[PDB]
RNA sequence: GUUUGACCUCAAAUCAGGUAGGAGUACCCGCUGAACUUAAGCAUAUCAAUAAGCGGAGGAAAAGAAACCAACCGGGAUUGCCUUAGUAACGGCGAGUGAAGCGGCAAAAGCUCAAAUUUGAAAUCUGGUACCUUCGGUGCCCGAGUUGUAAUUUGGAGAGGG
């Protein structure tokens, strides 16, 4: 039979943290934008998500890098622009 | 027909000749004999946990373990940190999943709480 | 450029369009035009009053 | 490589800096250590020296010279 | 606190802000010695969670090291990082390195900025936390690698992969390049 | 002339604070809190040195002395490290952060007014850590903040607050857009 | 839009155009 | 009309032949997108969508010695697990021919191929996915090889035999020699209820 | 040798210890019921399994009441400040009992303590007194 | 105020007090690094991650409390010995190279910072200096220090109250 063991770090692996998604974008808005980053933000809204994808993965390491930084761009877009 | 002979080094240069087998021995017992006139009433070493070995190969037979749990320790009535002063070493890393090992290790704390006699700090 | 194209054994040159973004890749001179390298730091998150 | 690849590769660590308002004895010791060592070809090497080769590099009179010097070489190896 | 928002900070390094302090500091580093002692930290974050405390007896020292190596490329197989910690290891040869850091870097230079204790002053001689540096143990821990960037250009971990060095390369290689023959012939 | 290494260096190191293009979150700072609002911000200030080492223990050798042989308030002082203030905002406890312009390294500050204006906090980069240090015992403080404070002073704080919103904060809306440092 | 073959849906995305763009690493 | 465009991929745990068989497959398949490696499955859907791939390659393998391709078409196509068994690479030594790189391939096939509407779907897919597109930027123009196909015990063996001339004409065969056991065929790409098991 | 050789010619004189007959020989310390009850001519382990105790609580490798009782019979066998209880004197005399009012007091509570500390503290000083 | 004063950085002093070098070097930690040889003549390879050279430690050094192993009915820091075992793997698949988990045993021991406000109080420390019961303690003074020394906290959680 089964003893139902003890939790551990990354059971509640990434747990929220409602001040570092906080400091994380606090940091995001004061520092600016890295000078590929700067072309990143450019190259989504002339040539879109396509190439701006293409173009981080080359920059970065993985796909899923360049999943996450696109997207974090978008939110950067998404913000400045509307709210 | 095979053979391998690893003498292409230069390995006369390590060659370890164990003559003091007879005398690391006596060492050994040496020692022994100053840590318990140092730890007089206690044993000589830690209360250790019975534990299942991994693989196929060997998962048939039973062991001892490095230490017990804060679970196993917590459920035999006494906390890690008093357990090591009791002698009772404590593995934080080792998990609890065999209800058999559990109770057979609960069992071992408690008839070794029975048997003990704690000297008071006076 | 040295080197002898694939289309026709002719010489290989190069646009000056092409040559204009070699030399702004070695002395570093902005390659993406249309943009500022000076954008006013719009505060996308300081907007909005934390209650 | 072509146009738009070679624009992904410009922004460097390096991009973004003025140059005409500074002075020169802060840009001449940023210059000198501003080189992103990018990888190079041999074909590339052969071209470059291709290049640069100007006209008098070898005329007759320092052919005839290389041959003289040459000639007094294989003289001093039958010397000994 | 404060040094969260100064961590995440230094994670964006070619970020406008930390590429226009980077672009002065780097020529500020040029115009001085090679050598030369920091008045405080530039980055007192990472000093501090590399064990700078800013007490009586703990130094700063800021070093320059040439980056670079087929006879341009016989190899050197030794880091920038620990050759900069020896440097300082011997100008300061009454300290201990306890650790270093990057600061700023360049096409030419890399800079460090180490940190060093005085295991001679009484404020360290005390306080049971930083007084195990005291111990004759540690006199040049940066020129046998036993700082972070030695024993990780030895290769000292745990696991399959460092198997070859686990205890160290030439410990390993002593051991089982060993005959090793008992009285009973096994 | 010739003069010294360091000197040189300073110098040099002065004209190039000037001639370069700077990011907006620098340059933020030097659009500081002008003379008049700044000798009323420490007129107000000077009122709450935190008590001097001095000070402290022959206070707490009369505590010893009287109450060994033979009740009061909560005291209150300006609030002075970098820890303490970037704790006392985001917890909203502060009514009057003030900032230096001038920080050994700036990375350290940068953050401060941005987030000042993201929690409502009523911010005003004042010009000086030696003239903040003076208020507080130390030689800098690169920060000084006000929580509490007595009731007589209350209603001068408040004010010190709507004049800091309206002489620094309006003055210097401008100053989150715009790379300064385009001297010619 | 449409659903699978066993109790589940299915987005119908519709097809995908090979075509040689401004950048592809490769030119006529 | 034909258009189409494959993406070759591979992943973490790929030995030496395979990683042969990357290189060889790239090589003979002119519109073959030749992608480095991923590391995790719904991934290669989105790789495809960025480059106009009509079509996704991706060689597993889980146990070292063993491969398995996903062959499939990106958007809503019905993706095919293999495993390959026998393997014999483009270099060794055995072989002896030369076909043009990434020339228009014959595709040879067989008559089980059409039993079942099962087999029928790996005979498309492997007409347009190992075949070939009329224009392909990087494709030769006289035709110089073949790709056998053909059915015994289950399986696929694979061919490329290079065609010989004489002045009537023989064919030497070269290249990757492997057969192919369908293993599982999805609904979807990567997603949904399997239709086909062994 | 190079240095031995000199030390064996010098008129230094070596610095010759026998310390070879205390080493197998040590004699216990930690505990005189055990200290008079140990027989040297026995082993460890036989001086272990002689007197009763368990010398080793896992089963060895290889092939193995008179004095426990003396043990057991020496087995079987926090006060208030000048300041703490003239302040609790201050908080009995005011208030009594209600603990309620006597924590809600500003004047006396200085240190806004909860009940039970109160009732607590209270009681040690009531036991220390009538 | 064309004055005076805070700081910051950089200096100097036969200033007060300290400390580093050189020796030894068997073992130990690094750096640097061959060749004769052996492979069929031989750019790989081998001798060899060796010798020589250079630095750095102690009684041991190093390692060490998992970004470990596994696939079990799971073990549990390192190090060492027997075993694994000439096994897995590498290699003109040639000469040759060549582990590790498990099992047994020796010995066993655990912890500490940085990152969340002491903010009803820098609670911390060095030096000078006068005494005393002097590997220190106490008093007073100059300082270090809020760009953070103390107490609390380290995932085995932990903290504030009741």
């Amino acid at each position: 039979t089964s003893m139902t063991p003890a939790p551990k770090i990354s059971y509640k692996k990434g747990a929220a943290s409602n001040r570092t998604k906080f400091v994380r974008s606090l940091v995001r808005e004061i520092a600016g934008l890295s000078p590929y980053e700067r072309r990143l933000i450019d190259l989504i809204r002339n040539s879109g998500e396509k190439r701006a994808r293409k173009v981080a993965k080359k920059r970065l390491g993985s796909f899923t890098r360049a999943k996450a930084k696109v997207e974090e761009m978008n939110n950067i877009i998404a913000a400045s622009r509307r709210h | 027909p095979i053979l391998k002979n690893h003498f292409r080094k230069h390995w006369q240069e390590r060659v370890k000749v164990h003559f003091d087998q007879a005398g690391k021995k006596v060492s050994r017992r040496n020692a022994r004999a100053t840590r318990a006139a140092k730890i007089a009433p206690r044993p000589l070493d830690l209360l250790r946990p019975v534990v299942r070995a991994p693989t196929v190969k060997y998962n048939r037979k039973v062991r001892a373990g490095r230490g017990f749990t804060l679970a196993e320790v917590k459920a035999a009535g006494l906390t890690a940190a008093y357990a090591r002063t009791i002698g009772i070493a404590v593995d934080h890393r080792r998990q609890n999943r065999n209800q058999e090992i559990f109770d057979a290790n609960v069992q071992r704390l408690k008839e070794y709480q029975s048997k003990i006699i704690v000297f008071p700090r006076n | 450029t040295g080197l002898l194209d694939k289309n026709s054994g002719s010489s290989l040159n190069l646009t000056k369009e092409e040559l204009e973004l070699i030399s702004k890749i070695q002395r570093n001179e902005q390659t993406d035009d249309s943009i500022n390298p000076y954008e006013p730091l719009i505060d996308w998150f300081t907007r909005h009053e934390e209650v | 490589k072509n146009k738009h690849d070679l624009v992904d590769e410009g922004f460097n660590r390096y991009t973004f800096r003025d140059t005409e308002n500074l002075p020169d004895w802060f840009l001449e010791d940023e210059k000198e250590h501003s080189k992103i060592n990018k990888p190079i070809t041999k074909e590339a090497a052969m071209a470059i020296k291709e290049k640069i080769k100007a006209m008098n590099a070898r005329p007759i009179k320092k052919v005839a010279e290389a041959k003289a010097r040459k000639r007094m070489r294989a003289v001093a190896r039958l010397e000994k | 606190g404060a040094y969260k928002y100064l961590e995440e900070l230094q994670r964006k390094k070619q970020s406008d802000v930390l590429r226009f302090l980077q672009r002065v500091r780097v020529w500020e580093y040029r115009q001085k010695n090679v050598i030369h002692r920091a008045a405080r930290p530039t980055r007192p974050d990472k000093a501090r969670r590399l064990g700078y405390k800013a007490k009586q007896g703990f130094v700063i020292y800021r070093v320059r090291v040439r980056r670079g190596n087929g006879v341009n490329e016989l190899k050197y197989q030794r880091s920038l990082r620990a050759t900069a910690e020896e440097r300082v290891g011997r100008r300061a040869a009454n300290l201990r390195v306890l650790n270093s850091y990057w600061v700023n870097q360049d096409s030419t230079y890399k800079y460090f900025e180490v940190i060093l204790v005085d295991p001679q002053h009484k404020a360290i001689r005390r306080d049971a936390r930083y007084n195990w540096i005291c111990d004759p143990v540690h006199k040049h821990r940066e020129a046998r690698g036993l700082t972070a960037t030695g024993k990780k250009s030895r290769g000292i971990n745990k696991g399959h992969k460092f198997n070859n060095t686990k205890a160290g390369r030439r410990k390993t290689w002593k051991r089982q390049n060993t005959l090793s023959l008992w009285r009973y012939r096994k | 002339v010739k003069w010294p290494e360091y000197v040189r260096v300073q110098r040099q190191k002065k004209i190039l604070s000037i001639r370069l293009k700077v990011p907006p979150t620098i340059a933020q700072f030097q659009y500081t809190l002008d003379r008049n609002t700044a000798a009323e911000t420490f007129k107000l200030f000077n009122k709450y040195r935190p008590e001097t080492a001095a000070e402290k223990k022959e206070r707490l050798t009369k505590e010893a002395a009287a109450v060994a042989e033979g009740a009061s308030p909560k005291p209150y002082a300006v609030k002075y490290g970098l820890n303490h203030v970037v704790a006392l905002i985001e917890n909203k406890k502060a009514k009057l952060v003030l900032i230096a312009n001038d920080v050994d390294p700036i990375e350290l500050v940068v953050f401060l007014p941005a987030l000042c204006k993201k929690m409502g906090v009523p911010y005003a980069i004042v010009k000086g850590k030696a003239r903040l240090g003076t208020l507080v015992n130390q030689k800098t403080s690169a920060v000084a903040a006000l929580t509490e404070v007595r009731a007589e002073d209350e209603a001068a704080l408040a004010k010190l607050v709507s004049t800091i919103d309206a002489n620094f904060a309006d003055k210097y809306d401008e100053v989150k857009k715009h790379w300064g440092g385009g001297i010619l | 839009y449409s659903k699978y073959a066993d109790g589940s849906d299915r987005i119908i995305k519709p097809e995908i155009n090979p075509v040689y763009d401004s950048d592809d690493s490769d030119a006529e | 009309m034909n258009k189409q465009r494959t993406l070759l991929i591979s992943s973490r745990g790929v030995n030496y032949r395979h990683r042969h068989l990357i290189q060889d497959l790239s090589g003979l398949l002119p519109h073959s997108r030749k992608e480095p490696k991923l590391d995790t499955l719904q991934q290669l859907n989105e790789i495809a969508e960025l480059y106009n791939c009509n079509n996704v390659l991706f060689f597993e393998a889980r146990k070292h010695q063993d491969l398995y391709l996903w062959l499939s078409k990106p958007p809503n196509g019905p993706t095919i697990k293999f495993y390959i068994q026998n393997l014999h690479t483009m270099d060794e030594l055995n072989f002896t021919g030369n076909c043009l790189k990434g020339s228009r391939p014959v595709l040879s096939f067989d008559q089980r191929f059409e039993s079942s509407p099962h087999y029928q779907l790996i005979k498309e897919l492997l007409v347009h996915n190992f075949g070939v597109p009329p224009n392909a930027r990087k494709s030769k123009p006289f035709i110089d090889h073949v790709m056998s196909f053909s059915i015994v015990d289950d399986k696929i063996w694979v061919r490329t035999y290079e065609i010989s001339h004489s002045t009537d004409i023989s064919l030497v065969e070269i290249g990757p020699r492997f057969v192919m056991t369908v293993i599982l065929i999805l609904e979807g790409s990567f997603g949904g209820p399997k239709i086909y098991e062994n | 040798s190079v240095r031995k050789r000199k030390m064996n010619r010098s008129s230094v004189g070596k610095a010759t210890r026998r310390n070879k007959d205390k080493q197998r020989k040590i004699n216990i310390q930690s505990n005189p019921i055990i200290a008079a009850n140990w027989d040297y001519s026995l082993t460890m382990a036989q001086n272990y399994k002689k007197l009763g105790l368990r010398a080793k609580l896992q089963t060895p490798a290889g092939g193995k009441e008179t004095e426990v009782v003396k043990k057991l019979e020496e087995l079987a066998s926090r006060s208030q400040s000048e300041r703490e209880e003239e302040w609790l004197e201050k908080l009995y005399k005011k208030h009594g009992d209600d603990y309620k009012k006597m924590f809600f007091d500003k004047k006396l509570n200085i240190y806004q303590q909860s009940e039970g500390d109160l009732k607590r503290r209270l009681l040690r000083w009531k036991k220390r007194n009538g």
